[PDB]
């Protein structure tokens, strides 16, 4: 589909309140593969399993390493942009 | 197989 810009907006104490799989060693984007309940992810409204994310805050994320993504993920805070296709 | 993280 159509690829989207969506901002979620979290505080310090959370997490974003998904989980990743693939990356680039498997040959696959990093995918959300669980929206959680009730967490920042949920709440704005415009994340889904099976979008691929392909930027945060302007990191590409499209050829990071599972781990890679990881860590740029967690870092970041706040109002956060994320970059999403789903396919 | 593929892993999975909770962030």
């Amino acid at each position: 589909g159509p690829i989207r810009k969506v901002l979620l907006l979290k505080e310090d104490h959370e997490g974003l309140g998904i989980s990743i799989t693939g990356g680039k060693e498997h040959g696959v984007p990093i995918l959300i593969s669980e929206i959680h309940p009730g967490q920042p992810a949920d709440r704005c409204g415009g994340l889904h399993v099976g979008d691929a994310i392909l930027a945060v805050n302007g990191v590409n994320l499209r050829d990071t390493k599972h781990k890679e993504a990881v860590t740029i993920l967690s870092q970041q805070r706040g109002e956060i942009e994320f970059e999403v296709v789903y396919v | 197989r593929l892993p999975t993280s909770k962030i």
